[PDB]
């Protein structure tokens, strides 16, 4: 037996139940009518200044978010080298007890983050609570099961969007230059590498109407290097997509990904490599006078 | 990179607080959730339709065996051991031929529409198991096992004079589950991206009349 | 016209699946009877716009005339002959052409960026899909003189999907044009096709994403007061302000400070933001609008104030912008406190006059030229006391070097600040001097004067 | 001068097409001409004659034809080569008798195919039967045929492979196209210069 | 018409050349690696080759085929992405409110000019 809908289900029931139950608790709160500072500001308050690096806390918090986005990001990377379902014993894998416990404290950044949110209904809809909803219910799930199916895990590529914010939150990220060039490099990269996920996921698992039998095995790194060869226009064709799914994302990303690399690689390129060429300074010799001439130089 | 990296010489009331934006974004997604339901409704549907229609044409029939043969011809099947490392063993060729419910005449028996595809010029292909002692083994099992099912009992067989015209099946390779959820999921997506909308102008409405209450 | 359109090209795309030309039942077959009720309603618009229209012959060779043409007479035959043609089937994607124009008469599409949005996506799409049926009946038609042997068997979607690598220039190869009028179609289609895609996606992605990401409006908070910042906002304005306001040397104030600016702040400013994210707040506005100041909450601000542009050009253009700013905000609320800064006094003068400019209630008009020629004026009775009166308001630190130098002492000195407090009946009955020679350092404290309200060093009498 | 109303932008676009048809009935004429040179000069090259079989045979090796079953089902089935050979008028000594020039191309190797009819006894059964019907003509009537000395130096054909009605469609209609374009433009340029003397009369 | 004449007679004589050159093969090869390539399909090549499009069914095979692509790409591409833009943008440059005013009879009509907005 087969259990990916199981990974699945849990993401969606997960998403869609808490934003129907903000909206009930809203519709309510106002019906409510119908029949007719305090210690949550304080709290809400502290979770703020925890989820902003204003505090030695803070920074740590903020430090070992910007660690395990990377380290479940390397995970996933492991993981994409096996089958695409299996079982595999909890008690016994160390890369499955290091996920459990990344996910652990993406849950409590997460709680901490929606203590500190000021628009719950905003927060539930901002991307990277999406992306925890996506990411975080599956490893539950999986160690429940001790089975793992490598389903939906790419969307971790994700979490790289948020670096710029939290170096711009550590005081490392001043100049606009520099600001500009990691939002990009971040964008680029977790858009490159989640795309490619999603593809890879697609390409491996085929087309239900030809029953899963057209399916093309195809490792995570050949579909980054597919994508890289289609975003560049260059299209070898010794590798592509065949399954109707894949041609069918295939022409989407074609779309966005070609305007994404066009305007991004230039704008990158011309960020890094902004270098004086005539800094320094002179350098005095003994026994030899020098002259400093100014003014109207050409 | 396309067209020069895109260059050419540069060719080319409000009483409500901040809770209006999440439900701004709320209603965005139930909407797309509408559009992702319906266009997803339309992709699966031109998907299935060929698949469907190649199913609903062959006809349920009531079939016997006329007779249990080999052609003294032999076939590849493929066998596998793990990454990639295939090689090919050799199988021989049984037909049979059946009794038919539409056409009344000589038809031959194929296992499944993949078993007629991968050798439409025979009956049946043993699972590919090494050395071709074990694929004659397997192909002599099924033969002896079908050639006594004489009139035994008539099992039921899966046709179609349209484009099997002389072929008959013992299965249907359509899942009707496969398809029932192909269908289903999209339309919980619509549902879903309705209520959301639904309950986004339900609170909306309702905040102005709490605030008006005040 | 609308609805039927997409169902003309969704029967289009049922039929692309079968046979090329093939026998089928009129009497029995639910999509060509769905087909004909169809082109007969296109015959009646079509009709219409032909009575409609002012020169028979301008009208006769518009394009959607020439789509009807060779659309509709062909669903006619067909249902004549009980047999179908998939033939130039594929131009009924050029009804996608008129989606703007109709809903522009609807009244749905008013602004130029939408509809120039809607003109190019469907432009797009239904140059896509017609070059894609085109090709798709080419291909699966062969070459006359091959004898229609070289024919390649390609799906309506395979064909889409390969006129879609050709226009984004990918070119896999995995499919291809091989017959020679294929190909023919495949030459003239990349001049076109490369042009139209390398302008339109680009203007696309454009037009979609032009959201206001500082919109939505400030929510106040219960026993919390917040302060609402206008006027001259910029990265080291703010960052001066912000260092002032927020000092570790005040007591434990939990003002909430608002910004409101009609200019989107740059990266810098951003991370200035962010680097105060639980204490600042900006919103995208006009403080000139009622809108903008509901917005940020003004009826509810513990007060205004309004920075100014001290370099500015002209300094009469800047005192009349901050004029029209504070008569702006007293007009949506006259009880609201506002701080401004006036680079003159004549106009200064002229501000005063505002029917709810109230001094007495708390409205300051921190007036550049005259506080700076009053300090320079207070140096000539004592050449020093503008630094000495500067230095008291600025929130410093202490700061100690090891180093011996007049600098140790200069900031020694710079360390303390101006405040107002009330005190302790413990004093209450002695002479002035004597409480200060009480405060001066066995508190640690020295008094310049005490609230006949505000008096500058008291006498011994009092 | 300009006294025309607004008809004249109905009648400069009546010009336009015009034109265009009279180009596209030109260039298409060209297109057609330079895909049907080679086939039209292969098949003028080559000539009808009379011919008699001097024998047939079979070699006894068998070949591949491809037999087929829906969407896309295919496999192969033998079939038994015969060899058949002719008296010729141009060289006046052996060629190998070919039925058509897709026959001589899909087995250059061999005189008949089978339509590939699933089961190889079918396929000889069917050779069988044409075999018999071919080794009895034995000057019973002297069967055209036709050859080509410079690219079919010793391979004879029953057929033209070369359909006239399908050449004469694909140069008619061009044509068609380039007399409607004069006529559109003759009729608008008439209507034009009346509707001036027309004006005039008035 | 310069730009067009420019653009077909580039096309047209670098086909040629490319065609020459592909079938008659290397001379160190012994001239036996020639590729039986047909003008229009040489004329095919060349147009997937300036718009980048790169289908691969077609491409040369010969030393010196290649070392005549090589060359070709720096300069035909150039020409294309500068020529196809500027040409297009000569082409289609109508005016959409041309034309004249019909009058109908028994119906007044008011002419409105100066500040329109
Ligand atoms: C904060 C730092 C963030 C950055 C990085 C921290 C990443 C944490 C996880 C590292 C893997 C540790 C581990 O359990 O390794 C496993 C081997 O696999 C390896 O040793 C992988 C070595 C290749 C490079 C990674 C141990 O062996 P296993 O239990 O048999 O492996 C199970 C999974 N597998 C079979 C798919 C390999
Ligand atoms: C660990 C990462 C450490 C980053 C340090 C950044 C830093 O010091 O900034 C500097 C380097 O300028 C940049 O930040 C741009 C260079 C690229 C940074 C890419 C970071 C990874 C992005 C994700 C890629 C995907 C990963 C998978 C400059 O920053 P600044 O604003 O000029 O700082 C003020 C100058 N001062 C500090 C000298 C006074
Ligand atoms: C911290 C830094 C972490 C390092 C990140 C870099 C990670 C890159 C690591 C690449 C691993 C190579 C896989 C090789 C392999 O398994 O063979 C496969 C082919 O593999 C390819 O085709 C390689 C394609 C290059 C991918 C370029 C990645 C650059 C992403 C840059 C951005 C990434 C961020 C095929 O395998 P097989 O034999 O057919 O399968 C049976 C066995
Ligand atoms: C064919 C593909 C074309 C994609 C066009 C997408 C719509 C873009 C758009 O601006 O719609 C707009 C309305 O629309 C809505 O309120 C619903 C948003 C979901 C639309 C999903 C379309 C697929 C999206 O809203 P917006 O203008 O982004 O306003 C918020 C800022
Ligand atoms: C205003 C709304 C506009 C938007 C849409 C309205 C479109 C109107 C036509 C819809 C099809 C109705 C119909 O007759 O279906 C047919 C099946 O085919 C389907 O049911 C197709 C299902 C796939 C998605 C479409 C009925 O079965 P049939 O008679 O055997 O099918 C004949 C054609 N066929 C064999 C090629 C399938
Ligand atoms: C059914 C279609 C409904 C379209 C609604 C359009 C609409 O409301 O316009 C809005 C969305 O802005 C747009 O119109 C742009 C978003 C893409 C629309 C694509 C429509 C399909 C095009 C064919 C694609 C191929 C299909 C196959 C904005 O329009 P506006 O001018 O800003 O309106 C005034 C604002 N007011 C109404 C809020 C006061
Ligand atoms: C057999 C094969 C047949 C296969 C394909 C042939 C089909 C190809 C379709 C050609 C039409 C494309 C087109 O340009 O339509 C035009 C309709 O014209 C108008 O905008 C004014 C009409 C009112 C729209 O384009 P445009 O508005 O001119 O362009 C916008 C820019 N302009 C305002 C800046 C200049
Ligand atoms: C209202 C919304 C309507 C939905 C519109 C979307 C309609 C898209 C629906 C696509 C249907 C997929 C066909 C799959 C198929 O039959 O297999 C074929 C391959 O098919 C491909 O190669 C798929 C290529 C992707 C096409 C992308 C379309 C996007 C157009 C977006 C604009 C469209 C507007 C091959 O078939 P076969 O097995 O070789 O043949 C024997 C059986
Ligand atoms: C005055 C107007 C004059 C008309 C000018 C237009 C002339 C165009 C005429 C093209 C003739 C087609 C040749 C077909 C052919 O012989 O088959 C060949 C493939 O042929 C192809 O691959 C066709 C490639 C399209 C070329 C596009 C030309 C456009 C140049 C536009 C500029 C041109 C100016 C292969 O042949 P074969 O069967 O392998 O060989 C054995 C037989
Ligand atoms: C080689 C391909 C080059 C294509 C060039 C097409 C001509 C462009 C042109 O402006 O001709 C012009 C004259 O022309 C006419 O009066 C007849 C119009 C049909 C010409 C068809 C050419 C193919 C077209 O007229 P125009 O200038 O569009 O004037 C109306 C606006
Ligand atoms: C508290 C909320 C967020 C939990 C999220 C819902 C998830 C966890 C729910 C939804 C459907 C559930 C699954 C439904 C069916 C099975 C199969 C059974 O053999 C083990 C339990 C298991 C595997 C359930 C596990 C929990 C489950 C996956
Ligand atoms: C975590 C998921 C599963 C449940 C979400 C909890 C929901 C039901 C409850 C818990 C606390 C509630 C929030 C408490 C405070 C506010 C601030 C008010 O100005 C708007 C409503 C809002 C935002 C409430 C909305 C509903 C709310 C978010
Ligand atoms: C539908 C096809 C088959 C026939 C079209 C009808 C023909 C015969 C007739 C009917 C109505 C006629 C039009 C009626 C009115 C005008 C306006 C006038 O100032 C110039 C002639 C013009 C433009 C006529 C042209 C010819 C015309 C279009
Ligand atoms: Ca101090
Ligand atoms: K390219
Ligand atoms: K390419
Ligand atoms: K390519
Ligand atoms: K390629
Ligand atoms: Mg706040």
């Amino acid at each position: 037996q087969r259990m990916w809908w199981a990974f699945l289900a849990s993401s969606m029931v997960t998403f869609f139940g808490g934003l129907f139950i903000i909206l009930l608790w809203r519709t309510l709160k106002y019906l409510w009518t119908v029949c007719c500072v305090g210690w949550m500001t304080s709290v809400k308050d502290w979770a703020g200044v925890m989820i902003s690096a204003q505090t030695l806390t803070g920074r740590v918090l903020v430090v070992l978010v910007f660690a395990l986005s990377i380290g479940a990001l390397v995970i996933y990377f492991i993981d994409s080298s096996n089958p695409i379902e299996s079982c595999q014993n909890f008690y016994k894998d160390f890369t499955l007890q290091i996920d459990m416990a990344f996910n652990v404290f993406f849950l409590l950044y997460f709680g901490l983050r929606f203590i500190a949110a000021n628009d719950k209904l905003w927060f539930w809809l901002e991307v990277n609570s999406v992306v925890d909803f996506f990411t975080v219910p599956p490893v539950f799930v999986s160690v429940y099961l001790n089975r793992s199916w490598l389903g939906l895990r790419f969307l971790r590529a994700l979490r790289l969007i948020q670096f710029s914010e939290i170096l711009q939150f550590l005081n490392i990220l001043k100049t606009s230059n520099s600001i500009k060039l990691v939002n990009l490099l971040s964008i680029f990269i977790s858009t490159w590498l989640t795309a490619a996920g999603f593809i890879h996921l697609v390409e491996n698992s085929g087309d239900p109407w030809e029953n899963f039998q057209n399916n093309q095995a195809l490792t995570y790194w050949e579909c980054v290097y597919l994508l890289m060869v289609t975003m560049s226009t260059v299209g070898y064709g010794d590798v592509y997509a065949k399954t109707t799914l894949g041609r069918l994302f295939m022409v989407f990303f074609i779309l966005g990904g070609l305007a994404m690399f066009a305007s991004y690689v230039p704008e990158i390129i011309e960020l890094i490599g902004n270098r004086k060429k005539y800094g320094g300074s002179y350098s005095a010799v003994s026994g030899r006078k020098h002259i400093v001439v100014c003014g109207h130089i050409t | 990179f396309i067209w020069t990296s895109g260059r050419t010489s540069s060719s080319y009331r409000k009483t409500v607080t901040a809770l209006k934006a999440g439900e701004d974004k709320s209603i965005r997604l139930g909407l797309f959730l509408i559009i992702s339901g319906v266009v997803s409704l339309f992709i699966f549907g031109f998907c299935w339709l060929s698949p469907a229609l190649q199913d609903l044409q062959a006809t349920e029939a009531n079939c016997t065996v006329l007779s249990v043969q080999q052609i003294g011809e032999v076939f590849e099947c493929t066998f596998t051991c793990g990454a990639d490392c295939r090689g090919t063993s050799q199988y021989p060729c049984v037909q049979v031929y059946v009794n038919n419910s539409e056409s009344n005449s000589r038809a031959l028996l194929h296992s499944d529409e993949h078993q007629l595809l991968t050798n439409p010029k025979c009956s049946y292909i043993p699972p590919c198991k090494r050395e071709n002692q074990k694929n004659l083994e397997s192909v002599m099992n099924w033969q002896q096992y079908w050639k006594d099912e004489i009139g035994s009992q008539p099992f039921t067989c899966y046709f179609n004079q349209h484009q099997r015209p002389d072929d008959v099946l013992l299965h249907r390779t359509h899942d009707e589950i496969v398809l029932l959820h192909c269908f289903l999921w999209p339309l919980v997506t619509f549902v879903v991206g309705v209520l959301i909308v639904v309950l986004t102008i339900c609170a909306k409405s309702l905040a102005v009349k709490a605030e008006a209450m005040k | 016209v609308f609805a039927l359109s997409i169902g003309a090209l969704v029967i289009y795309f049922i039929d692309s699946s079968n046979p090329i030309e093939s026998c089928q039942n009129f009497y029995k077959d639910f999509t060509l009877q769905i087909d004909m009720a169809f082109n007969v309603f296109f015959l009646l618009y079509f009709g219409l716009r032909f009575i409609a229209a002012n020169d028979k012959l301008w009208f006769w060779l518009e394009v959607n005339s020439v789509v009807d043409f060779f659309t509709v007479p062909p669903v006619f035959v067909s249902v004549y002959l009980n047999r179908s043609w998939l033939g130039l089937r594929f131009l009924r994607a050029l009804r996608l052409i008129q989606f703007s124009e109709i809903l522009q008469f609807l009244n749905i599409l008013k602004t130029s960026n939408s509809i120039k949005l809607v003109n190019l996506l469907s432009i797009f799409i239904s140059t896509w899909l017609t070059a894609a049926g085109f090709i798709h009946l080419v291909e699966n038609s062969g070459d006359p003189w091959e004898n229609f042997q070289n024919n390649q068997a390609l799906t309506y979607w395979e064909c889409v999907y390969l006129l879609m690598v050709t226009m984004s220039t990918v070119g896999y190869g995995d499919v291809y044009a091989k017959t020679t009028l294929g190909r023919l179609f495949m030459v003239f289609f990349i001049l076109g096709g490369l042009a139209m895609f390398a302008s339109y996606v680009p203007e696309i992605i454009e037009l979609i994403g032009n959201r206001k990401k500082y919109g939505g409006s400030y929510s106040a908070v219960s026993g919390r007061k917040h302060i609402v910042v206008c006027g001259h906002i910029t990265l080291e304005s703010v960052s001066n302000f912000l260092k002032d306001f927020l000092h570790k040397d005040r007591d434990d104030v939990n003002v909430e400070i608002v910004f409101l600016h009609n200019i989107s702040p740059n990266l810098e400013l951003e991370a200035l933001f962010k680097r105060h994210f639980t204490q600042v707040e900006f919103y995208q506005g006009s403080v000139l609008n009622p809108h903008d100041l509901a917005r940020v909450k003004i009826e509810s601000a513990d007060a205004c104030l309004i920075l100014a542009n001290k370099y500015c050009a002209d300094p009469d253009a800047e005192d009349a912008s901050n004029i029209m700013r504070v008569i702006s905000i007293k007009n949506y609320h006259p009880k609201i406190r506002i701080i401004t800064q006036m680079l003159q006094y004549h106009n200064k003068a002229h501000l005063l006059n505002i029917p709810s400019w109230n001094w007495k209630e708390g409205d300051d008009a921190i007036c550049l030229a005259e506080l700076k020629l009053g300090f320079i004026a207070q140096s000539c009775l004592a050449q020093g006391l503008s630094t000495m009166l500067a230095n008291l308001f600025s929130m410093r630190s202490f700061i100690k070097i090891e180093e011996d130098t007049w600098q140790k002492y200069y900031l020694e000195g710079v360390s303390n600040e101006m405040y107002t407090e009330y005190l302790s009946s413990a004093f209450v009955g002695l002479s002035f001097p004597t409480v200060c020679e009480l405060c001066f350092v066995k508190l640690k404290l020295l008094m310049i004067a005490i609230e006949s309200r505000i008096l500058i060093n008291p006498g011994n009498h009092l």
